[PDB]
């Protein structure tokens, strides 16, 4: 019991896939608006 | 002989879901880390 | 001197809008980056 719960999630894993989900989707599109922002450099 | 042996195949079952569980969400705060890591680097690197 | 002054104030205030819309994009960049994560 103390190694299953030394794992860290109090929560049960549903809400905790759904957030890491989420997260890695808001990831994906922070690094795709900074490509994006980084890539069309054409000012003078 | 059916109330115990459901109820040891519930708890094998649970027991298991747990195990998959745990190692999901283990998963699931390594990627997290390593994307706010990253995120942290990019919001650094813009600001 | 005229001339050149005319010539001056041109480019700088196309440098100034070129600088004004970089700062623009910049700060929408930034708000988008931070409410999105």
């Amino acid at each position: 019991k103390l190694i299953s719960t030394m794992p860290g999630i109090h929560l049960s894993p549903e809400q905790q896939q759904q957030q890491l989900q989420s997260l890695r989707e808001q990831v994906r599109t922070k690094n795709e608006l900074l490509q994006k922002y980084k890539s069309l450099c054409m000012f003078e | 002989e059916n109330q115990v042996l459901e109820l040891l195949i519930h708890r094998d079952g649970e027991f298991q879901e747990l195990m998959k569980l745990a190692l999901n969400q283990g998963k699931i705060h390594h990627e997290m880390q390593v994307l706010e890591k990253e995120v942290e680097k990019r919001d650094s690197d813009i600001q | 001197n005229h001339e050149a002054a005319t010539c001056l104030e041109d480019v700088v205030y196309r440098g100034d809008m070129l600088l004004e819309k970089i700062q623009s994009a910049l700060a929408d960049i930034a708000q988008s980056q931070l409410k999105t994560r």
